[PDB]
Formats: structure tokens, C-alpha cells, sequence
RNA sequence: GAAAUUGAAACCUGGCGCAAUAGAUAUAGUACCGCAAGGGAAAGAUGAAAAAUUAUAACCAAGCAUAAUAUAGCAAGGACUAACCCCUAUACCUUCUGCAUAAUGAAUUAACUAGAAAUAACUUUGCAAGGAGAGCCAAAGCUAAGACCCCCGAAACCAGACGA
RNA sequence: CCGAGCCUGGUGAUAGCUGGUUGUCCAAGAUAGAAUCUUAGUUCAACUUUAAAUUUGCCCACAGAACCCUCUAAAUCCCCUU
RNA sequence: AGCAGUACAUGCUAAGACUUCACCAGUCAAAGCGAACUAUCCAAU
């Protein structure tokens, strides 16, 4: 009888490898996902299905900005297999009221508040 | 073709993605005044501008509930101390 | 050819006087405080509260023949336990209001 | 101030009412429905 | 039922339905419990008493009583030291 | 009478693949920025203001005003030039 | 447009093919250093902000 | 049975009775039939209330 | 499925009826079929003048003719300088589980051929503690309107005739 | 084609089960259960439409739900936060 | 299992609930009064 899987938190538990591996920080854990669906919903279950629509991801390659907070990621945990998990990074700091209509989400994760379309100097 | 470069370069996987090529006015018109903003670029302004005041909004919100639970562990300490001998003992302590 | 019977009221909720704990064809759960027991051994609510349910140690009737026999037979030391539910009064009983200035 | 005067002053402008201008109020007929 | 009486082209109320049910004004139909009459030796006081009662038919039946009478049998009464009187009003009923 | 059917070296990369994508996601999980405890109540407020918006447009449905000019423009039809 | 230049365009088509001949050897050079050494002058990246 | 004004009655029915529910009612105004649907019974508060003004 | 009781109007010469597969079956109960009772069709089209007939132009279904055919395939589609060659495409319907290359149906054209309720409720008016042009309903109701229920296809049974 | 003629009428007889059921657009829209001389059908259920009123719905933290021997794991019920 | 034992307040009344489930039917019950105080129709009356 299929079910709903439930992980071991060990899964979960980073280790000292994995740090250097990705490059994050157990000190100062990010604080908002990027969070992209590349997976159908499609041949999966119904519960599944569910938590996708409800994290808003119900169309595929669409970053959505989640909370890294243990109650968002249980959500995530039931789709981890259909979604990207990438940290959003702030190289410039939040968006201030004079930068909302100036940014823009990079590949790399980071949110810029400037985007001038310009080269860069030399 | 190329999408794995171009992660690489920072670049999107897709060339028809962000940048010049992309967002970059098509046309201007021939004495040099500028045309008017192409409806994809206003659409992709107004998504993105979205997307980040939704950061800034879930942001705050961790924030503020971060200061809020700070200040009610605090609180509890003053608690503890605020009954600490409200009469002086009396019987059997000299 | 089944039928239904177990928990209605699950550990926290809130019940109103009269209301089904539970059903069951022997003690899975007994009575504690202001928990009523029908004759068909169904528990229903004595008062208005939140039910709770516990281990408590258990002690027989003196004369319940069947059970006395069972716990003379125990080694001493040792206690039996069995789970309990209770309800616990969400309301006073009433309060004192003026009703004149004579 | 001029509700029922100022409809009045409106029907002047407009052409004569005939059997030819005439429809029943919105609502007031469902449309029949054609098993076709 | 019939919708279209042969003599008048009027619709017919099912007379089975008025010889067990009451309506009341409301739009509530009342009834006796099946079996209140019989084998009471073999039934507990308990089991008695509830089958005693005069109770309520739901929403489902109601419409489908309501469908086999006629609108006389709807209207507004006014007999005279009727039992059921205060029962044709419905009272604090918010839905 | 089920044919048999073999894994290509390109559908063992393309399953590796998924694999890697995973196995970050696991990582970025591992780091909770805030607990159970403190993220309690954190939205309540946004949460709770986000129903009674529902609850406003839920409440306010109610049939569309009338207007006279609406009902004496179709006079209009038989207009023509004098 | 790389098609069309193909059947139109035969010596701007040539240098195409010729330009990415050289990004080609700069990759293959590159891969065999360590990265020590400098990129390769058709392998610089423009970069956008 | 309105006459002249609807528009004028809709704001001064919703002045009167906004205080009453703590939000705007919601109404309908039919200036075809100078009828002003309210939501909700206030029919006797609305019948003192147009007396009142000397209807 | 009553009755007591109640108690109105009514001026032939008209039609939001059919117009040759319709409307009568009807040009006719004829032709024709049957021993008999009985069953029962089909169709016509000039013009003011035919004592104007070389006058009344033609253009339109299927079927043909003018004018058979050229590798390859649900007959098309993408196209193409180019009809074809290239590429793509397992007729349709019904039913069998939501599966027809296996089972059903269809030569083709034309005509004919199949959803008919208004109690409640809803909607839109009217009036409103009353509504309705007696009767009925009414603790916002009541009056009026709108909108809902197909076609073809047994054996049998009964009555009265007809027939050795 | 007489295991009981034929004709007319009753008769557009009944049942049973197939088949058919004719312009367009938009919105919503696929469930798999119980009783029955009932399983080729039906009516209460499941899902489903429209309108209306109101307030929570889904996901789900801890705690909590039996002894009798549990294959005893995979799970369930309940459930704030989110 | 289509019963038996053995009581005779298995009296009356009434909040709130359960239920094989849909219906019918079925089930539990505080307080109170009084005690104790330990299937349908049909057929017979
Ligand atoms: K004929
Ligand atoms: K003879
Ligand atoms: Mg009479
Ligand atoms: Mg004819
Ligand atoms: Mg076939
Ligand atoms: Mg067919
Ligand atoms: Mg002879
Ligand atoms: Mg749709
Ligand atoms: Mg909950
Ligand atoms: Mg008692």
C-alpha cells in the first residue's frame, strides 16, 4: 500500500562535508528560499499536488520566495523530489522603496537591487 | 545549446531571459525620441517588483517575529525576578 | 458487517454535557473525573470542559469479586495502571449577581 | 434634487417612443432552451 | 402522482401522505415512529418512550411531502384550541 | 508478453542528474532560520486580515444599481437623420 | 539567421566558423592548464550589470 | 414610492445606518422604479428614521 | 374522486393556419392489391393573347459529357518555382472500462425527420399588511410574466367482421 | 411462417433493450456507494450545476487514543502554528 | 444467537450525544418528579 513518506530527520542533518560542499553557513542560516517547481504533479499524488498549489507553484521554472521557517519546510520536504531549493542572497541588501522597480532575480540566487543593462567597466 | 554556459557566466540558462538582448527597447523612433516601453518589459517591471516586495514583506515579517519572541524570553526573566521575597522571612531565620 | 465504535472525543476537545466520549464493547477507557458510564460501558461527559486522558493507577471495588482476586495474586510492589479519561470544568458553577437595593 | 423631472427631460431629447423601440426589462425573460 | 388529473388538469395529493404526516406552517413535516404500537413487551422503557415521540422528518423528505400535496394543505390554519398552534412559527432561527 | 527493456547511459546521466538536485535540496532544509517556537504567531496578523478580506468580498455581493439613461438609450435604435 | 548566412554570406560564415574554431582550441587549452595561466583572448566574457 | 433624488437618499440611508452595522451598507439603488434595496432588516429603525425627516 | 353551494360571458363571414413529400387519403376511395372483409396510391405549373410556338434568355443537387490514366498508400496537410515526387497524418459513428486496424451503421443527392410541466423556488415589474377584476393566499406577502420533462421499433390480449 | 387464419377497431396498446435526437460562444463540470422478485433497471447516497447567507476550510507542533501478546512495520485518528 | 436466568419504579419526564448509515430502525444519558435510600396496511381487543 502506497503512503505518505515520512523522512528520517537524519536526512535533513547537514554535515561538516556538505557545507564546504554548497557553500552555506549553519551559523547564519539564509532567510528565504528560492523555490522553482521542475517536476510535473502529473503520475504523483494527490497530496503532493496539494502542497505545490499551495506554495504557488503550479507553473514550472517560476522562482517563488519562501520563509525558511520549520513550518514552510515541511511543505517543502513533501515535494523536495518535484522542486529547486536554492537560498535567495542579498548582495546588495533589501530592496529599499526608491529599488523596487529597478530589480532583478539572477540565476545565481542573487536579487540585485539595480539593473542597468549595461556592461560593466573594463 | 548553451544553457549550462550561461548558468555558469551568471548569465540566464535562456538568452531570451534577462538581459540587453531581451529588455532593451527594439526600436526608438528615428530622430531620437525614445518608444514606448514594449508590453513584455512593463509586464516583466511589474512581476519583479512583486517578487521583490513580497521579499522585503516575508523579510519583515521574520523579523519582527524574531524581535517579538526575544522580547516576550526577556519579559519572563523580569517575571521571576519581580516576586522575588515580597516579605521579609521571619520564623526560624535570624 | 462492521460497526463503529472507539473515541469520539479526541484529547483536548471540547465537550458539552451529555456528550459521547466513547463506545466500546469492554473497559479500553474508564471513567474519571466527570465522566459518566452507561449501561453499554459508553462514556459521556458529566460536565462541560476539555477532556483529558491519563494512566492512573488502578484500584478495584472491594467487592468486585473478579478484580480483588486479581490484584491479591500481584507481587507486592508491583501496581496496575490503566488509562482514564476526564473532563475538565471549563465553566463555574454560577456566579453572585445584585438583584436588589432594598 | 430632480430625479422623475430630470428622466422627462431626457426622454425630449430622444426619438419618439414607438412599437418599433420597445424591449422588456433585463431580467425579466430567462432564454428558452433548444435541445438542438 | 399525478400531475394532471383526467377531469380537471389539476394536480393530486398523495392521500397516504396525509394520513400519517402533519405539516406544519414552516415548511416542517411531523410524524409517529414506525412500530410504536407493536411488540412493546419486548422493547426496553427507554426504546418506549422515543417511540413515542412525535419527530421530524429532514430536509430531503420534506421537499418530496411537500411535492405530493397540494397548496391546501400548506395554507395558514386557524382551528380553534389547536395542539400544534405555537408549532407552525419558527422562533430565533438565524440559518 | 512484456518485451524487455533497457536503461541507456543517457537515462542513468539524466536520473543522476535529478539525483544532484535533490540531494542540495536536502542541504538548504537542513537550516531552519528560526524554530517552531519563535515562528508561532509570527503571521497570525497577516493571516488573520487576509480572511477578513474573503470575508468582505464574500459578504458584499448584492445586485448591480439601475440607471434610467440605461433604459431609455435603446430609443436610440430607431434615431435617424431628420 | 546562421542558415541563411551559410548560402548568402559564405565569407562571413567562414569567419563564424573560424571564430568558433578558436573559442574551441581556447577551451581546449584551458582544460589542460590548471588555471594558472590566463584565459583565452576570445574567451573573455563581457559581462552586464 | 422614492421620488427626485435616489442618490441623495442612498448616501443619507448609508450615513444613518453605517453607525448602526460599524461598516457601509450594502445597497442597491433602482432608479427605473426609485426603489433602494438594503441588505439586512432595518425596516423598523428606517421607518423612525423617515418620519422623522417628515415623509 | 363528489355534492350542497356558487355563478360569467357569447355580435358568423375570421387566422403570428398548410401551399403539391405540406395541407384532406383524395386529381380518388379511383388506379392498383385481396376470394372476401379490407388495404390503398402517384401526380400539376408558358403567356394579356397559342386565332402569338422558331418563344418562355440563361446561370444551380447528385449523375454524366466537354476532358480516362503514370511509382506511394483515409487521399489531406505543411508546403513548393513546380499537379505529383519530400515530410507529417491508423476514416467516421455507436458500443465494449475512459480501449475499435477485430464488432455495429452508412452508394449518393434532394426533401422530410425527434423535449410537449409552471406547484414551489429563482429573476424582473405592480401594489403592499395587504395582494388579486368574488372563490385564494397572507406572521412581507400577494399578483403577473419568464423559464423544465423526445422519435422509431414485439409477441400477446379483447370486440366485431371476413374467408372452405 | 397457422402450435393456431385474416381484417378493422380497442391502439400512438404494453413491456424489454438497442438506435436516433438537428446553430454558435463563454463559465462550471468525471463520481465509482447502499437497498430492491434487485444487480441490462431504479430510488435514497458519492460526485456534479445555479443562486444565496455566513465563517472558517485545507495543509498540520507538542500532547493524546488497551489491554488481550503486536508479524509490526509502513500508516491512521486528532491537531495549534504556518 | 432465533434464547434464558431473575428481578416487577424494564416508573414518569427531560438537557446533551452516539449510530453499521442514506432512510427506516437502533443506542447512551445529566438534571427534575416519584421511589428506593441501598416495517406498513389488514385482522382480533
Ligand atoms: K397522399
Ligand atoms: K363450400
Ligand atoms: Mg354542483
Ligand atoms: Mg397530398
Ligand atoms: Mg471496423
Ligand atoms: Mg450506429
Ligand atoms: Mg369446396
Ligand atoms: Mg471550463
Ligand atoms: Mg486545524
Ligand atoms: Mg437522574
Amino acid at each position: 500500500k502506497f503512503t505518505r513518506s515520512r523522512i528520517p530527520e537524519k536526512v535533513f542533518q547537514a554535515s561538516p562535508e556538505d557545507h564546504e560542499k554548497y557553500g552555506g553557513d549553519p551559523q547564519n542560516p539564509h532567510k528565504l528560499h528560492i523555490v522553482t517547481r521542475i517536476k510535473s504533479t502529473r503520475r504523483r499524488p494527490y497530496w503532493e499536488k496539494d502542497i505545490i498549489k499551495m506554495l504557488g507553484l503550479e507553473k514550472a521554472h517560476t522562482p517563488q520566495v519562501h520563509k525558511n521557517i520549520p513550518s514552510v519546510n515541511a511543505k517543502l520536504k513533501v515535494v523536495k523530489h518535484l522542486i529547486r531549493i536554492k537560498p535567495l542572497k542579498l548582495p546588495q541588501g533589501l530592496p529599499a522603496e526608491e529599488n523596487m522597480s529597478n530589480t532583478c532575480l539572477k540565476s545565481t540566487g542573487e536579487l540585485v537591487v539595480q539593473w542597468h543593462l549595461k556592461p560593466v567597466e573594463q | 545549446a548553451g544553457g549550462q554556459w550561461r548558468l555558469q557566466q551568471g548569465l540566464a540558462a535562456n538568452p531570451s531571459g534577462y538581459g540587453p538582448l531581451t529588455e532593451l527597447p527594439d526600436w526608438s523612433y528615428a530622430d531620437g525620441r525614445p518608444a514606448p516601453p514594449m508590453k513584455g518589459q512593463l509586464r516583466r517591471k511589474a512581476e519583479r517588483e512583486t517578487f521583490a516586495r513580497r521579499v522585503v514583506l516575508l523579510s519583515q515579517e521574520m523579523d519582527a517575529g524574531l524581535q517579538a519572541w526575544q522580547l516576550r524570553q526577556q519579559k519572563l526573566q523580569e517575571e521571576q525576578r519581580k516576586q522575588e521575597n515580597a516579605l521579609k522571612p521571619k520564623g526560624a531565620s535570624l | 458487517s462492521g460497526r463503529r465504535q472507539g473515541i469520539k472525543k479526541m484529547e483536548g476537545h471540547y465537550v458539552h454535557a451529555g456528550n459521547i466520549i466513547a463506545t466500546q464493547r469492554h473497559f479500553r477507557w474508564h471513567p474519571g473525573a466527570h465522566v459518566g458510564v452507561g449501561k453499554n460501558k459508553c462514556l459521556y461527559a458529566l460536565e462541560e470542559g476539555i477532556v483529558r486522558y491519563t494512566k492512573e493507577v488502578y484500584v478495584p471495588h472491594p467487592r468486585n469479586t473478579e478484580a480483588v482476586d486479581l490484584i491479591t495474586r500481584l507481587p507486592k510492589g508491583a501496581v496496575l495502571y490503566k488509562t482514564f479519561v476526564h473532563v475538565v470544568p471549563a465553566k463555574p458553577e454560577g456566579t453572585f449577581k445584585l438583584v436588589a437595593m432594598l | 434634487q430632480g430625479g422623475g423631472a430630470r428622466a422627462l427631460d431626457l426622454l425630449r431629447g430622444l426619438p419618439r417612443v414607438s412599437l418599433a423601440n420597445l424591449k422588456p426589462n433585463p431580467g425579466s425573460k430567462k432564454p428558452e432552451r433548444r435541445p438542438r | 402522482l399525478t400531475y394532471f388529473s383526467a377531469r380537471k388538469g389539476k394536480r393530486k395529493t398523495v392521500k397516504a401522505v396525509i394520513d400519517r404526516f402533519l405539516r406544519l406552517h414552516c415548511g416542517l413535516w411531523v410524524r409517529r415512529k414506525a412500530g410504536y404500537k407493536k411488540k412493546l413487551w419486548k422493547k426496553t422503557p427507554a426504546r418506549k418512550k422515543r417511540l413515542r415521540e412525535f419527530v421530524f422528518c429532514n430536509k430531503t423528505q420534506s421537499k418530496l411531502l411537500d411535492k405530493m400535496t397540494t397548496s391546501f394543505w400548506k395554507r395558514r390554519n386557524w382551528y380553534v384550541d389547536d395542539p400544534y398552534q405555537k408549532y407552525h412559527d419558527r422562533t430565533n432561527l438565524k440559518v | 508478453h512484456r518485451r524487455p527493456r533497457f536503461v541507456s547511459l543517457r537515462a542513468k546521466q539524466n536520473m543522476i542528474r535529478r539525483l544532484e538536485i535533490e540531494a542540495e535540496n536536502h542541504y538548504w532544509l537542513s537550516m531552519p532560520y528560526m524554530t517552531r517556537e519563535q515562528e508561532r504567531g509570527h503571521a497570525a496578523v497577516r493571516r488573520r486580515e487576509a480572511f477578513e478580506a474573503i470575508k468582505a468580498a464574500a459578504t458584499s455581493k448584492f445586485p448591480p444599481h439601475r440607471f434610467i439613461a440605461d433604459q431609455l438609450d435603446h430609443l436610440n435604435v430607431t434615431k435617424k437623420w431628420s | 539567421v546562421l542558415a541563411d548566412l551559410a548560402i548568402y554570406e559564405p565569407k562571413t560564415f567562414k569567419s563564424l566558423a573560424a571564430l568558433a574554431s578558436r573559442r574551441r582550441h581556447e577551451g581546449f587549452a584551458a582544460a589542460l592548464g590548471d588555471g594558472k595561466e590566463p584565459e583565452g583572448i576570445f574567451s573573455r566574457v563581457v559581462q552586464y550589470h | 414610492k422614492v421620488e427626485g433624488d435616489i442618490w441623495a437618499l442612498q448616501k443619507d440611508v448609508e450615513d444613518f445606518l453605517s453607525p448602526l452595522l460599524g461598516k457601509t451598507p450594502v445597497t442597491q439603488v433602482n432608479e427605473v422604479t426609485g426603489t433602494l434595496r438594503i441588505k439586512g432588516y432595518f425596516d423598523q429603525e428606517l421607518k423612525a428614521w423617515l418620519l422623522e425627516k417628515g415623509f
